[PDB]
């Protein structure tokens, strides 16, 4: 069949490693188990004499596999059954010569790719660098030796250490995925592939892979997602080897990494599964080697010595003492001698041995030891934290509501100090919060906050699992493994147990009646509530009503109460964190009362944070928020429910080991159970806990008499303790005051967390004068510290599971290579690296496929010109050369034609391809396709499989939507309204796709698209919606054959064509003339000859013609009559190391109401519609009829509320910031772009500045000045004449329901 | 006066005894919209 | 004056009777609570004690 | 009056610790509801 | 006055290492049972409760109760990784293998971090 080739097996590890799945399939064959599984609690208790008589195919494959494996081993010795991770070192050296010779066929073609095209890549990179840096820098344009090592050794992926095992495990992985796909079909094919490696064999089935070593007479068994873990770690550590041995500032790491890998492999043979207690310390050794480089003598080598002592203490319990000493010495010599970036690069050693095998019993023991423990918290410290909690609430409400306190009960205002602040409504200071805490903690509020239960609506549309209730909890496990009276307590489940689908189908959903599950205490009478815990190393599974109330409570806190505490989001988190390490000592030392403030940093992680909160600690805080909302009982629900319920760690292969467990209220506080838990669950009730943590941090600040800038997202807290000094104050005094302030604050933070029941350590928390740690990135002296090797470990070779998609795989390669280029790599190296890895990708999909292409896969110029042509035009390349310098904001079509023009000029891409793109036959095309996706060409293309499956599940899930919230989302004529609106907006005298995209996005049509795009279409949701409604025959053949159709469409349209009807424009014109010609020709069957305009933007590299000035100054452009440029200056003699006594001042570089949002969207549509087409009565009638779909305003309130007509139609940093915080920007002599274009020029200039200094450079020596001249460009055009007119025709009806708060606003504004 | 300070020192006693009472999970039907002196005096 | 002193004495007399009923721990563990206090309390609508 | 109030303060407010005797043993949920 | 007639102190021994200083610095508190359960495994004959580092009562208080390899490896890491003149770094590495105690390694650690 063909339905089974849609949702493929996963090619990468997305799940934990359950031990008893592996041991189920191990026991199901007749092989001996490992010797640490002789007294196992689940294996010795199941009734295997009935399981093995099921005669399912899943058991017959295992029995035939055991007769295959047992026949090859011998009876002269003992067959051993070594379990992961005790077989890391043997599977590390796995060497199948049948996969080596199958990857050498790819290597043989990549070497021809280099020897035919490597010299035009050199010509391209030198061309673009000579254009952007001028011909006065032309004695400094050499290719980097990263690029030259990539140019002499094309098979970097094939000739490293770890490459043979990478070949072997990728071939084993693709064979097993093919066998799973074949085993979906009910057939009788031989589902057993036997490979032969160096001294042994490999047996592959859809469930197990068995590796047998015949001289040692041993074997190991690996489950479905354990061969994925081995394949992932092999290509990860291989790519880490490649990048660390090519890059010059990383070559000392490479040997170290091999050492630190192989040593720990040798530990895994006799530590076993506890070797991941060693691996977990490796992160610490990367944080302590940064703290070796302190400016003072304090803090240096404290966390390093702590982790070295912890490593000795974990080793001496399992190893002999001598081997523990020698291994500790080896770990100490690996992480010593590193730079500031090379120490942060060793954070790649985390996922590089993979993951342990998990079980439910040990996880449940680890949870019971801390969540069922007794606690004793201090009442007076709860009063102090509650004082700062309520004072922060009062000050935040005062700031939000224009100087008014919350509605406080008048008889609860004690003393004369708070009673005086109440009359003035004055902002309460932290010193009054500490002094008057007995009077401020005892204050009560009244209902003065109008909340909203359903606000986000994306949190109710998540694919979260729902636990089926506690009379059916034995449906959590696989029915094959239950006992005979445990099978009688399992019922059928009509539900899907997903939050999304059971939210859509739940009619009579009233949020204010769903909150009565908690305010009326009916969640606590309810004897169907079950909580299920999950295997991990952050997630639980609640029932339907309780999950609804948890989502509501989180939304209400994050919407109303949480911004009172400021939470202390991508550019604004590299401006609040990059400016937070500007306060460090080494950031302002040339500058060095109350004049200049400095800070020293404390990154703390609390021991077992979420499951040490008790009801006795959180009750008064929840009480305060309940009084402030008007709720009798809302925000303390989790502790009261978990005290009264029993929960279990749920896993389908981990049943209860006692076969007589039927009722949860009668199982002991034992095997998988946590009976009457007293702590909290992670993620649940997170906002309240973050607010209590902020209140404790500000309390510790006030109790130690200092100011503090914190940032806390749960157990990860970062505090900058601050101290204000003089410019003429000595540096020794500044360091002494910072050390005393950090000591006093850290003691008070220890003290106020110990008394409310929490532990942050004296030694595990990293205190530092220099760096802090946020989102696992190290921020150090106003700079982000590099992580190229982490991104190298994810440079992998299959992406996604929805088909055999090569375009999305090459797109993931391009995004990872761009992220490598952001962490500081040569541009030419990353560009030619993406070419070579995309060729590896496109040859790995003709071979090694688990599911025609014989004509074009042996065509080397086709594969070249197909991986190098941009994806906007039909090729595979999602990395233009301009993406190496800056972000892709701008027009994708002009950047596409600009890259094609550069590649044609330097000799890479042929002359035929340009004229064949220009003479390309047009596609189907709609007005709706031009409105929904502007910047787009009407070329014949195949739709992406992920877009098709996502859109199919969004259309299928909303067919059975029935709740009163979001009732008008799925209408029967939304596509007719979409076509009518797009034909009204676009089919005018002047065609504007971008303003029509803005109008339709601001109307109710785009609101329906925006609501339907919020649903979580994961693989399980797509399987459900394809079971409820099949996909078809034409669309499904386009899903399965997507890559072959995409490649043959490139081959037919633009690679192999005659095109005797030669176009008007030639290949030498500007790229926006080219993109305008391609749009005006491609949309010509739809449009009819009119000019699609208002779309194109210039490419930033093609626009400017840069120049670096000489020593005397003066540019060859401004000597030739040029005045339009941006000016970039870098001061001389800048240190990039710790000696920052003579650096120039560092600053943050350049990076980039009171109404309902329905009225905002309506007024935005009004502003865009009047700005773009004209300002008279017909345009205002159309603007009224479009704004009337989202709100209930009249005609006269449009004209006095619409904004003025304008052009408005760290997780991943933009770069490292080493020499860009010193550059000075003057956009003064350029007056044409004073807008998006000058943003592009400024970002291109900063990337060209920081491109001049590789990571091997720590000192500048001269002054650098750029003039980005853009006057004598072919791509300069004056803005046209905006000609107003009347919109012919009438606007569509755009019907709307009035009951939706999510699509409509009935209040007359 | 000292009596006016004893009033506001005696009042936070009941406001803290009501706090100690509502920390008990057996006081889970005490609605939050209630005076803590009144919870203490009951 | 004297009336406020009488109300202070009466309020402290209420406080000593309230501290006589709380479950203060002593060696011997006489006044403990079970998990059935919450179960008997949750069977009704949450009550208002204010005044 | 000034002495018994501070005697209630020192043993009521400043010195008061709050015990949650969590069920760190092996017993079922219906055994804890007894 | 009449205050100690009802509130029984319980002699809490927070470690804010032997049993003597735990008994010596141990303030007495009136602890108040709020949660359900039995607190009897955590008190001791004499009325004393020992708390953990997480403010957890412990069953018996004795749960609450150098090296040269680590101290030489860390000072090698400080000499190797900090900026230092290469003759002086080799001189500090020269008189470090000749050490024989925890003392005179600390002299090099305060000799390396101070220059």
């Amino acid at each position: 069949r063909a339905e089974h080739q849609i949702i493929l097996p996963e090619s990468h590890l997305s799940s934990p490693l359950v031990k008893h799945k592996l041991l189920y399939y191990w026991k199901l064959t007749g092989l001996p188990l490992p010797d640490e599984c002789d007294f196992d609690h689940l294996i010795l208790s199941r009734q295997w004499k009935k399981i093995l008589e099921s005669s399912t195919p899943d058991i017959e494959r295992m029995i035939k596999l055991g007769r295959s494996v047992h026949q090859t081993l011998s009876h002269s010795s003992k067959l051993t059954g070594i379990l992961h991770p005790r077989c890391l070192e043997d599977l590390v050296g796995l060497d199948i010569p049948d996969s080596t010779n199958k990857f050498r066929r790819i290597e043989k073609k990549i070497q021809i790719h280099n020897t035919r095209y490597g010299e035009p890549f050199t010509r391209l990179c030198s061309y673009v660098e000579k254009k952007l840096l001028g011909s006065s820098w032309t004695h400094k344009i050499r290719r980097s030796e990263e690029f030259d090592s990539l140019r002499t050794d094309p098979a970097f992926w094939f000739h490293s250490s770890w490459s043979t095992a990478k070949f072997a495990w990728l071939h084993v992985k693709q064979i097993q995925r093919h066998l799973i796909v074949a085993a979906r079909t009910r057939s009788a094919s031989n589902k057993l592939v036997t490979l032969s490696h160096r001294s042994g064999q490999v047996f592959i089935t859809p469930e197990l892979v068995i590796v047998t070593h015949t001289n040692e007479n041993k074997f190991t068994c690996l489950s479905q997602e354990l061969v994925l873990m081995y394949a992932d770690m092999m290509e990860g550590r291989d790519m880490v080897n490649i990048i660390s041995s090519t890059a010059v500032h990383l070559r000392c790491l490479a040997e170290k990494i091999d050492d630190i890998l192989r040593l720990v492999d040798a530990l895994a043979r006799d530590l076993g599964n506890q070797v991941y207690d060693v691996v977990a310390l490796m992160e610490g050794f990367a944080y302590g080697a940064v703290q070796l480089l302190e400016p003072s003598g304090t803090f240096a080598g404290d966390f390093f010595s702590f982790n070295l002592q912890e490593l000795r203490d974990t080793l001496i319990c399992l190893l002999p003492q001598r081997i523990a000493d020698s291994v500790t010495h080896a770990i100490a010599n690996i992480f010593s001698g590193l730079e500031q970036n090379q120490a942060a690069e060793m954070l790649c050693l985390l996922r590089l041995w993979g993951h342990p095998l998990l079980e439910s019993r040990a996880a449940a023991k680890a949870v019971r030891a801390q969540m069922c423990a007794p606690k004793m918290v201090d009442f007076d410290m709860i009063l102090q934290v509650l004082s700062f909690f309520k004072g922060t609430i009062i000050n935040g409400y005062r700031k939000k509501n224009a100087g008014v306190w919350p509605r406080v009960k008048a008889h609860t205002i004690y003393g004369n100090v708070i009673a005086q602040l109440h009359a003035d409504s004055a902002e309460i200071s932290h010193d009054i919060m500490l002094r008057e805490y007995k009077n401020l903690s005892a204050i009560e509020f009244e209902a003065c906050i109008e909340y909203d239960p359903v606000t986000n609506l994306s949190m109710f549309l998540k694919d979260k699992a729902i636990a089926h209730p506690r009379n059916n909890w034995l449906a959590s496990f696989r029915r094959n493994l239950l006992s005979e009276e445990q099978k009688k307590n399992v019922q059928d489940s009509t539900s899907t147990n997903r939050l999304l689908i059971e939210f859509l189908e739940s009619n009579d959903f009233d949020p204010y009646k769903e909150m009565e599950y908690l305010t009326t205490l009916e969640y606590l009478r309810d004897d169907s509530v079950a909580v299920s815990y999950s295997l991990k190393e952050i997630f639980a599974k609640l029932t339907k009503k309780l999950r609804n109330c948890q989502v509501m409570a989180e939304g209400i806190l994050a919407d109303q109460i949480a911004p009172f505490f400021q939470g202390n989001d991508s550019i604004s988190l590299t401006k609040s964190m990059l400016a937070m390490s500007q306060l460090s000592y080494n950031s302002n030392r040339k500058r060095i009362k109350h004049r200049r403030r400095v800070a020293t940093f404390i990154t703390t992680d609390l021991q077992k944070y979420c499951l040490n909160w008790r009801y006795q600690t959180i009750k008064l805080f929840a009480h305060a928020i309940n009084q402030l909302m008007g709720l009798p009982h809302f925000f303390e629900w989790i502790h009261l429910r978990l005290m009264d319920t029993t929960m279990f760690v749920g896993d389908p292969f981990n049943p209860p080991s006692d076969p007589t467990d039927y009722d949860l209220t009668k199982v002991p506080n034992d095997d998988i159970y946590i009976v009457s838990a007293r702590g909290g669950i992670e993620g649940l009730c997170q906002k309240l806990w973050t607010m209590i943590s902020i209140a404790a941090i500000q309390l510790a600040a006030a109790r130690s008499h200092c100011r503090v800038a914190c940032m806390v997202q749960g157990d990860n807290q970062v505090i900058a303790v601050t101290r204000e000094v003089r410019p003429d104050d000595s540096p020794e005094s500044v360091l002494t005051q910072l050390h005393e302030a950090s000591d006093n604050f850290f003691r008070e933070l220890i003290h106020v967390n110990h008394l409310i029941g929490h532990n942050l350590k004296d030694r595990e928390t990293i205190r530092s004068d220099t760096f802090f740690i946020y989102s696992k990135r190290i921020f150090k002296d106003g700079a982000i510290l590099s992580q190229v090797l982490k991104n190298s470990s994810k440079l992998v070779l299959v992406s996604g599971d929805l088909s055999e998609n090569t375009v999305m795989s090459c797109a993931n390669i391009s995004s990872t290579v761009a992220r490598l280029c952001e962490n500081g790599l040569p541009k030419d190296f990353c560009y030619y690296l993406n070419y070579l890895m995309s060729c590896i990708q496109t040859y790995f999909d003709s071979e090694f496929s688990i599911t025609s292409n014989q004509s074009w896969i042996n065509d080397i110029p086709f594969i070249h010109s197909y991986v190098l042509t941009p994806a906007q035009l039909g090729g595979l390349s999602n990395l233009q050369y301009s993406r190496l310098y800056t972000r892709n904001i701008g027009d994708p079509g002009t950047t596409a034609f600009a890259e094609v023009k550069r590649l044609e000029a330097v000799g890479l891409l042929g002359p035929n391809i340009m004229t064949n793109i220009l003479t390309r036959p047009p596609g189907n095309g709609d007005w709706a396709s031009l409105c929904n996706d502007p910047y787009s060409f009407n070329f014949e293309s195949v739709a992406s499989p992920s877009i098709v499956l996502k859109k199919h599940t969004q259309r299928v899930l909303f067919e059975t939507c029935s709740n009163p919230l979001l009732s008008g989302v799925h209408t029967e004529d939304n596509e007719a309204e979409e076509k009518a609106l797009a034909e009204y907006l676009l089919n005018q005298e002047v065609i504007h796709p971008r303003v029509a995209h803005a109008i339709m996005e601001a109307s109710s049509v785009g609101r329906r698209k925006q609501i339907q795009g919020l649903v979580d279409t994961t693989n399980t949701v797509i399987k459900i919606a394809l079971s409820r409604k099949p996909l078809g025959i034409k669309r499904l053949a386009r899903i399965i054959n997507y890559s072959s159709m995409h490649a043959m469409l490139f081959r037919d349209d633009v690679f192999l064509s005659n095109r005797a009807n030669h176009p008007l424009v030639s290949s030498d014109m500007c790229s926006l003339a080219l993109a305008d010609y391609a749009r005006n020709r491609s949309w010509s069957p739809l449009t009819g000859g009119r000019k699609i305009l208002g779309v194109s933007n210039p490419d930033t590299i093609e626009l400017v013609e840069g120049e670096i000035l000489s020593i005397s100054g003066g540019c060859s452009k401004c000597d030739s009559g040029d005045e339009q440029f941006t000016w970039f200056h870098l001061p001389s003699n800048i240190e990039l190391t710790d000696d920052t006594s003579k650096n120039p001042p560092m600053r943050v570089p350049y990076l980039g109401a009171h109404m309902s949002p329905h009225v905002k969207a309506a007024l935005r549509a009004s502003s865009v519609l009047i700005w773009a087409y004209g300002d008279n009565d017909i345009n205002w009638t159309a603007a009224l009829k479009l704004a009337r779909s989202r709100c209930n305003i009249s005609s006269e309130y449009l004209r006095l509320l619409s904004p003025l007509p304008t052009a408005g139609n760290t997780f991943t940093p933009a770069s490292l910031y080493r020499v860009s915080p010193y550059v000075h920007i003057s956009n003064d002599s350029q007056r044409l772009f004073t807008n998006v274009v000058y943003q592009q020029i400024m970002l291109l200039g900063l990337s060209l500045i920081e491109s001049l200094f590789p990571m091997t450079v720590t000192k500048t020596y001269d002054e650098i000045t750029l003039h980005l001249h853009s006057k004598f460009s072919c791509c300069i055009r004056e803005a046209p004449v905006a000609v107003p007119f009347e919109l012919t025709g009438v606007a569509p009806d755009l019907r709307v329901v009035a009951s939706n708060k999510f699509m409509y606003d009935p209040n007359p504004v | 006066s000292e009596i006016q300070q004893l009033k506001t020192s005696v009042a936070v006693m009941e406001a803290n005894l009501g706090m100690m009472k509502i920390l008990d999970p057996g006081c889970a039907n005490v609605s939050s919209l209630s005076d803590l002196r009144a919870v203490a005096k009951s």
